[PDB]
């Protein structure tokens, strides 16, 4: 559910 | 399989594969480039990361679909197919970790390159931890923790609080705390302190660096909103 | 590689792979199911088609990206990588055509199954024609034409004008006319006549069949709008 | 550019 790094 | 191709051609082809959204090709080209034995530039490190993040990302999304079907069900087909995808994912993580160990990390002298590779190491142990269930699962979690921790220690000593790789590392270490280590308070504290210290350093940045840093700060804020 | 798995397990796993958006897996499972030697059900034919359409669709999209880069450029890397993707695409088309020839088409007695497989045969020769440039290119185009034509002749004799496979076949044969055979007037006439004759047969349909038929009629109308 | 059959 949470955001990890992504472009 | 890439030993007979020039390094520069492998890099060129990795960029073409990215444009074609052929990420398995991209990862194989970048693996071949790493195996040439020369250190990677800033742009080349990015290409390596994007390639494998896309490959494992597809495997993780498939594993989560199958895992939920398997949980809803609990013949052997759903479990068998989840295990197949899981083995393939573990193989990709092992390949990346092998590139980092042989010999990207030991040859990475600058803070920017060393933090980048230690963040990758933490991420791929984190992906292994997401599917882990056996004797080594606590050791897998601690391997992720240890890689992230070393990267954090270097980034805090050597980089400004707005540096994109420092921000991305803190973001992913906070996800590790929340999702893997069952430490939501640590996750929240890390995300808050990272956001606040970056906010206070934005005034030093050009417009282009400002755009890079605030983009990642927004991901930290998105998680804080989800978690609080 | 699928000879040791039960047919029903291959089918089950193909459905799981579709849900996981693992279309290469899906295609391999359905190839294994075909190679069991039994005829395919309506639902199973669908699974086979969806799997390979997704696989080749990704290859076609990548080939088009690389082809445009190559055209804009005209060292060897863009051409070399386009040729690699092109060879991989040709291999997948050859695999599908091989399944149709050995022995799906010859065992397909009913109009629904035979038209389905001849439409597939036309489509995969069409995909071969999209990348073809050599001695066999006219023969590839005529192989697509001949497969589509036989499917059309059967569909017109044996199916109502609203039948989804009849509609989809006419749609794709019209794309063949426009894009491959350089016959835009034939493409437009086929699309119009197909649309109009389906319109006049909608009154015979249930609400669910009506939904299926009008969905494909809208694609015919989209093309007519693009072409006129 | 034109649409062939798709789900
Ligand atoms: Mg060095
Ligand atoms: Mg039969």
């Amino acid at each position: 559910r949470p955001s990890s790094w992504r472009q | 399989a890439m030993g007979s191709m020039e390094r520069a051609s492998l890099i060129q082809k990795a960029k073409l594969a990215e444009q074609a959204e052929r990420y398995e090709d991209m990862a194989a080209f970048m693996k071949g480039a790493v195996e040439k034995g020369e250190e990677l530039s800033c742009e080349e490190r990015n290409l390596l990361s994007v390639a494998y993040k896309n490959v494992v990302g597809g495997q993780r999304a498939a594993w989560r679909v199958l895992s939920s079907i398997e949980q809803k069900s609990n013949g052997p087909e759903v479990r068998e197919y989840r295990e197949k995808v899981e083995t393939e994912l573990q193989g990709v993580c092992d390949t990346v970790l092998g590139l980092l160990d042989s010999h990207l990390i030991k040859e990475a002298g600058d803070a920017e390159s060393r933090v980048f590779y230690l963040k990758m190491k933490g991420d791929y142990y984190r992906y292994l931890a997401e599917v882990a269930t056996g004797d080594d699962k606590k050791r897998i979690i601690d391997s992720a923790r240890s890689a992230y921790q070393e990267a954090m220690d270097i980034s805090k000593k050597e980089m400004p609080p707005t540096n994109p790789i420092r921000l991305g590392l803190a973001l992913n270490f906070s996800v590790f705390h929340y999702e893997i280590a069952n430490s939501p308070e640590e996750a929240i504290s890390l995300a808050k302190t990272t956001f606040d210290e970056a906010m206070a350093d934005l005034h030093t940045l050009s417009e282009d660096s400002y755009k890079d840093s605030t983009l990642i700060m927004q991901l930290l804020r998105d998680n804080l909103t989800l978690w609080t």
